[PDB]
Protein backbone atom coordinates (compact mmCIF):
# COMPACT_ATOMS: atom_id res chain seq x y z
CA UNK A 1 0.00 0.00 0.00
CA UNK A 2 3.23 2.39 0.86
CA UNK A 3 3.45 1.71 -2.66
CA UNK A 4 0.17 3.36 -3.38
CA UNK A 5 1.11 6.51 -1.35
CA UNK A 6 3.93 6.32 -3.07
CA UNK A 7 2.64 7.24 -6.51
CA UNK A 8 0.21 9.80 -5.50
CA UNK A 9 3.25 11.67 -4.10
CA UNK A 10 4.58 11.57 -7.24
CA UNK A 11 1.00 11.79 -8.88
CA UNK A 12 0.75 15.14 -7.14
CA UNK A 13 4.07 16.50 -7.81
CA UNK A 14 3.34 15.93 -11.78
CA UNK A 15 0.54 17.49 -11.59
CA UNK A 16 2.02 20.83 -9.92
CA UNK A 17 4.67 21.14 -12.18
CA UNK A 18 2.19 20.87 -14.94
CA UNK A 19 0.33 23.81 -13.57
CA UNK A 20 3.31 25.57 -13.19
CA UNK A 21 3.96 25.39 -16.50
CA UNK A 22 0.32 26.22 -17.45
CA UNK A 23 0.39 29.43 -15.50
CA UNK A 24 3.88 30.20 -16.93
CA UNK A 25 2.50 29.86 -20.49
CA UNK A 26 -0.34 31.93 -19.32
CA UNK A 27 2.02 34.54 -18.61
CA UNK A 28 3.09 34.94 -22.12
CA UNK A 29 -0.20 33.88 -23.70
CA UNK A 30 -1.71 37.19 -21.94
CA UNK A 31 1.35 39.40 -22.62
CA UNK A 32 1.42 38.83 -26.19
CA UNK A 33 -2.19 39.87 -26.34
CA UNK A 34 -1.89 42.96 -24.39
CA UNK A 35 0.63 43.70 -27.10
CA UNK A 36 -1.35 42.64 -29.74
CA UNK A 37 -4.63 45.39 -28.27
CA UNK A 38 -2.27 48.00 -27.62
CA UNK A 39 -1.46 47.80 -31.35
CA UNK A 40 -4.82 47.50 -32.15
CA UNK A 41 -6.06 51.01 -30.44
CA UNK A 42 -2.98 52.69 -31.89
CA UNK A 43 -3.95 50.99 -35.56
CA UNK A 44 -7.30 51.93 -35.19
CA UNK A 45 -6.16 55.72 -33.53
CA UNK A 46 -4.09 56.94 -36.13
CA UNK A 47 -7.02 54.71 -38.91
CA UNK A 48 -9.57 56.91 -37.36
CA UNK A 49 -7.22 59.92 -38.12
CA UNK A 50 -7.64 59.13 -41.76
CA UNK A 51 -10.93 59.22 -41.61
CA UNK A 52 -10.78 62.39 -40.35
CA UNK A 53 -8.64 63.58 -42.95
CA UNK A 54 -11.25 61.68 -45.15
CA UNK A 55 -14.13 63.56 -43.70
CA UNK A 56 -12.44 66.92 -43.82
CA UNK A 57 -11.60 66.74 -47.40
CA UNK A 58 -15.18 65.55 -48.46
CA UNK A 59 -16.07 69.15 -46.50
CA UNK A 60 -14.01 70.29 -48.96
CA UNK A 61 -15.48 68.68 -51.97
CA UNK A 62 -18.76 69.89 -50.51
CA UNK A 63 -17.52 73.54 -50.63
CA UNK A 64 -15.53 74.22 -53.27
CA UNK A 65 -17.89 71.97 -55.86
CA UNK A 66 -19.76 75.40 -54.99
CA UNK A 67 -17.63 77.76 -56.91
CA UNK A 68 -17.59 75.06 -59.47
CA UNK A 69 -21.67 75.23 -59.61
CA UNK A 70 -21.55 78.91 -59.86
CA UNK A 71 -18.80 79.30 -62.37
CA UNK A 72 -20.48 76.67 -64.50
CA UNK A 73 -23.54 78.54 -64.00
CA UNK A 74 -21.82 81.96 -64.55
CA UNK A 75 -20.49 80.16 -68.12
CA UNK A 76 -23.83 79.95 -69.27
CA UNK A 77 -23.90 83.70 -69.26
CA UNK B 1 -4.79 10.47 3.52
CA UNK B 2 -3.44 12.02 1.06
CA UNK B 3 -6.83 14.27 0.01
CA UNK B 4 -4.60 16.71 -1.02
CA UNK B 5 -3.89 14.76 -4.46
CA UNK B 6 -7.57 15.72 -4.71
CA UNK B 7 -6.92 19.14 -4.15
CA UNK B 8 -4.10 19.59 -6.46
CA UNK B 9 -6.37 17.49 -9.24
CA UNK B 10 -8.84 19.65 -8.86
CA UNK B 11 -6.62 23.43 -8.83
CA UNK B 12 -4.74 21.84 -12.31
CA UNK B 13 -8.02 21.44 -13.62
CA UNK B 14 -8.95 24.87 -12.71
CA UNK B 15 -5.86 26.22 -14.13
CA UNK B 16 -5.66 24.56 -17.42
CA UNK B 17 -9.41 25.75 -18.17
CA UNK B 18 -8.11 29.17 -17.59
CA UNK B 19 -4.92 28.33 -19.42
CA UNK B 20 -7.76 27.07 -22.30
CA UNK B 21 -10.14 30.41 -22.18
CA UNK B 22 -6.53 32.77 -22.15
CA UNK B 23 -6.32 30.77 -25.19
CA UNK B 24 -9.79 31.94 -26.73
CA UNK B 25 -8.80 35.65 -25.63
CA UNK B 26 -5.13 35.16 -26.70
CA UNK B 27 -6.29 34.68 -30.20
CA UNK B 28 -9.57 37.10 -30.52
CA UNK B 29 -6.64 39.85 -29.72
CA UNK B 30 -4.38 38.40 -32.86
CA UNK B 31 -7.55 38.38 -34.73
CA UNK B 32 -8.94 41.67 -34.32
CA UNK B 33 -4.72 42.70 -34.16
CA UNK B 34 -4.95 41.44 -38.05
CA UNK B 35 -8.03 42.40 -39.22
CA UNK B 36 -7.62 46.23 -38.53
CA UNK B 37 -4.39 46.07 -39.49
CA UNK B 38 -6.09 44.94 -43.20
CA UNK B 39 -8.41 47.16 -42.84
CA UNK B 40 -5.92 50.24 -42.79
CA UNK B 41 -5.09 49.04 -46.10
CA UNK B 42 -8.76 49.27 -46.86
CA UNK B 43 -8.22 52.55 -45.19
CA UNK B 44 -5.07 54.11 -46.89
CA UNK B 45 -6.49 53.91 -49.63
CA UNK B 46 -9.62 55.67 -49.20
CA UNK B 47 -7.48 57.88 -48.12
CA UNK B 48 -5.70 59.12 -51.49
CA UNK B 49 -8.77 58.33 -53.31
CA UNK B 50 -10.57 60.96 -52.14
CA UNK B 51 -7.40 62.90 -51.39
CA UNK B 52 -7.21 63.10 -55.48
CA UNK B 53 -11.08 63.48 -55.95
CA UNK B 54 -10.12 66.81 -53.55
CA UNK B 55 -7.29 67.82 -55.97
CA UNK B 56 -9.49 67.09 -58.95
CA UNK B 57 -11.83 69.43 -57.81
CA UNK B 58 -9.69 72.03 -56.91
CA UNK B 59 -8.52 72.44 -60.29
CA UNK B 60 -12.21 71.90 -62.10
CA UNK B 61 -12.90 74.74 -59.93
CA UNK B 62 -9.84 77.18 -61.09
CA UNK B 63 -10.40 76.16 -64.24
CA UNK B 64 -14.40 76.91 -64.90
CA UNK B 65 -13.01 79.73 -62.77
CA UNK B 66 -10.53 81.26 -65.70
CA UNK B 67 -13.27 79.81 -68.65
CA UNK B 68 -15.25 82.31 -66.95
CA UNK B 69 -13.13 84.68 -67.29
CA UNK B 70 -11.55 84.20 -70.56
CA UNK B 71 -15.49 85.23 -71.40
CA UNK B 72 -15.20 89.26 -72.20
CA UNK C 1 -3.67 37.50 -2.63
CA UNK C 2 -3.70 33.67 -3.27
CA UNK C 3 -5.42 33.00 -6.38
CA UNK C 4 -5.28 29.16 -5.61
CA UNK C 5 -5.96 26.31 -3.14
CA UNK C 6 -2.70 25.81 -1.32
CA UNK C 7 -1.43 21.78 -0.77
CA UNK C 8 2.46 21.75 -0.50
CA UNK C 9 3.41 25.07 0.33
CA UNK C 10 6.44 24.71 -1.63
CA UNK C 11 7.61 27.79 -3.61
CA UNK C 12 6.78 25.89 -7.01
CA UNK C 13 3.51 26.40 -6.01
CA UNK C 14 3.96 30.11 -4.38
CA UNK C 15 5.15 31.03 -8.17
CA UNK C 16 1.63 30.04 -9.22
CA UNK C 17 0.10 32.89 -7.33
CA UNK C 18 2.85 34.75 -9.00
CA UNK C 19 2.09 34.15 -12.03
CA UNK C 20 -2.11 34.44 -11.62
CA UNK C 21 -1.47 37.80 -9.57
CA UNK C 22 0.09 39.12 -13.23
CA UNK C 23 -2.30 37.48 -15.34
CA UNK C 24 -5.25 38.75 -13.72
CA UNK C 25 -3.95 42.25 -13.50
CA UNK C 26 -3.16 42.13 -17.82
CA UNK C 27 -6.61 40.78 -17.61
CA UNK C 28 -7.99 44.05 -16.67
CA UNK C 29 -5.70 46.14 -18.72
CA UNK C 30 -7.48 43.46 -21.28
CA UNK C 31 -10.73 44.16 -20.90
CA UNK C 32 -10.52 48.14 -20.86
CA UNK C 33 -8.45 47.78 -24.30
CA UNK C 34 -11.31 45.39 -24.84
CA UNK C 35 -13.90 48.10 -24.42
CA UNK C 36 -11.99 51.16 -25.88
CA UNK C 37 -11.50 49.02 -28.79
CA UNK C 38 -14.97 48.75 -29.41
CA UNK C 39 -15.97 51.93 -28.79
CA UNK C 40 -13.85 53.49 -31.26
CA UNK C 41 -15.43 50.74 -33.42
CA UNK C 42 -18.87 52.28 -33.06
CA UNK C 43 -17.70 55.36 -33.18
CA UNK C 44 -15.94 55.25 -36.58
CA UNK C 45 -18.60 53.00 -38.06
CA UNK C 46 -20.93 56.14 -37.66
CA UNK C 47 -18.38 58.35 -39.05
CA UNK C 48 -18.03 55.95 -41.87
CA UNK C 49 -21.44 56.08 -42.77
CA UNK C 50 -21.44 59.89 -42.10
CA UNK C 51 -18.58 60.27 -44.36
CA UNK C 52 -20.85 58.05 -46.88
CA UNK C 53 -23.62 60.28 -47.33
CA UNK C 54 -21.30 63.17 -47.87
CA UNK C 55 -19.81 60.92 -50.31
CA UNK C 56 -22.98 60.48 -52.35
CA UNK C 57 -23.73 64.16 -52.15
CA UNK C 58 -20.63 65.19 -53.70
CA UNK C 59 -20.48 62.18 -56.47
CA UNK C 60 -24.12 63.38 -57.32
CA UNK C 61 -22.81 67.19 -57.70
CA UNK C 62 -19.98 66.30 -59.37
CA UNK C 63 -21.80 64.05 -62.12
CA UNK C 64 -24.68 66.63 -62.47
CA UNK C 65 -21.45 69.50 -62.64
CA UNK C 66 -19.43 66.92 -64.80
CA UNK C 67 -23.14 67.00 -67.29
CA UNK C 68 -23.24 70.55 -67.67
CA UNK C 69 -19.46 71.34 -68.23
CA UNK C 70 -19.79 68.57 -70.54
CA UNK C 71 -22.97 70.26 -72.90
CA UNK C 72 -21.30 73.11 -72.65
CA UNK C 73 -18.25 71.72 -74.49
CA UNK C 74 -20.30 70.38 -77.88
CA UNK D 1 -5.86 25.28 3.83
CA UNK D 2 -7.60 28.63 4.64
CA UNK D 3 -7.06 29.65 1.31
CA UNK D 4 -8.57 28.81 -2.01
CA UNK D 5 -8.76 28.76 -5.78
CA UNK D 6 -11.43 31.33 -5.50
CA UNK D 7 -9.87 34.47 -7.20
CA UNK D 8 -8.88 31.90 -10.00
CA UNK D 9 -12.41 31.23 -10.46
CA UNK D 10 -12.98 35.06 -10.54
CA UNK D 11 -10.10 35.51 -12.88
CA UNK D 12 -11.23 33.07 -14.81
CA UNK D 13 -14.73 34.20 -15.36
CA UNK D 14 -13.39 37.88 -15.64
CA UNK D 15 -11.43 36.47 -19.07
CA UNK D 16 -14.16 34.86 -20.33
CA UNK D 17 -16.05 37.93 -20.22
CA UNK D 18 -13.22 39.75 -22.12
CA UNK D 19 -13.53 37.25 -24.56
CA UNK D 20 -17.17 37.73 -25.01
CA UNK D 21 -16.36 41.55 -25.38
CA UNK D 22 -14.00 40.85 -27.73
CA UNK D 23 -16.50 38.40 -29.90
CA UNK D 24 -18.95 41.66 -30.15
CA UNK D 25 -15.75 43.76 -31.25
CA UNK D 26 -15.57 41.38 -33.33
CA UNK D 27 -18.62 41.37 -34.93
CA UNK D 28 -18.40 45.21 -34.56
CA UNK D 29 -14.53 45.10 -36.74
CA UNK D 30 -16.82 42.85 -39.74
CA UNK D 31 -19.46 45.43 -39.40
CA UNK D 32 -16.51 48.15 -40.02
CA UNK D 33 -14.76 45.95 -42.52
CA UNK D 34 -17.68 45.89 -44.24
CA UNK D 35 -18.36 50.01 -44.25
CA UNK D 36 -15.22 51.19 -44.94
CA UNK D 37 -15.48 48.37 -48.19
CA UNK D 38 -18.22 50.24 -49.62
CA UNK D 39 -16.76 53.91 -48.56
CA UNK D 40 -13.52 52.19 -50.42
CA UNK D 41 -16.17 52.22 -53.38
CA UNK D 42 -17.80 55.11 -52.81
CA UNK D 43 -14.16 57.13 -52.71
CA UNK D 44 -13.32 55.30 -55.78
CA UNK D 45 -16.06 56.27 -57.72
CA UNK D 46 -15.88 59.86 -56.67
CA UNK D 47 -12.25 60.09 -57.55
CA UNK D 48 -13.57 59.12 -60.79
CA UNK D 49 -16.63 61.09 -61.02
CA UNK D 50 -14.03 63.91 -59.98
CA UNK D 51 -11.55 63.07 -62.60
CA UNK D 52 -14.33 63.52 -65.39
CA UNK D 53 -15.00 67.04 -63.71
CA UNK D 54 -11.44 67.88 -63.82
CA UNK D 55 -11.31 66.71 -67.37
CA UNK D 56 -14.61 68.70 -68.41
CA UNK D 57 -13.40 71.62 -66.55
CA UNK D 58 -10.16 71.62 -68.71
CA UNK D 59 -11.13 71.50 -71.40
CA UNK D 60 -13.60 73.87 -70.98
CA UNK D 61 -11.27 76.56 -69.87
CA UNK D 62 -9.22 75.88 -72.96
CA UNK D 63 -11.99 76.14 -75.12
CA UNK D 64 -12.77 79.73 -73.90
CA UNK D 65 -8.73 80.10 -73.73
CA UNK D 66 -8.86 80.59 -77.53
CA UNK D 67 -12.38 81.36 -78.14
CA UNK D 68 -10.65 84.60 -76.93
CA UNK D 69 -7.70 83.68 -79.34
SR1 LIG E 1 5.39 45.57 -19.13
SR1 LIG F 1 -12.35 59.65 -33.85
SR1 LIG G 1 -8.28 32.05 -34.97
SR1 LIG H 1 -10.13 53.31 -59.34
SR1 LIG I 1 -9.45 63.09 -65.68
Amino acid sequence: MRNELEEMQRRADQLADESLESTRRMLQLVEESKDAGIRTLVMLDEQGEQLDRVEEGMNHINQDMKEAEKNLKDLGK
Amino acid sequence: SKQALSEIETRHSEIIKLENSIRELHDMFMDMAMLVESQGEMIDRIEYNVEHAVDYVERAVSDTKKAVKYQS
Amino acid sequence: GGFIRRVTNDARENEMDENLEQVSGIIGNLRHMALDMGNEIDTQNRQIDRIMEKADSNKTRIDEANQRATKMLG
Amino acid sequence: NLTSNRRLQQTQAQVDEVVDIMRVNVDKVLERDQKLSELDDRADALQAGASQFETSAAKLKRKYWWKNL
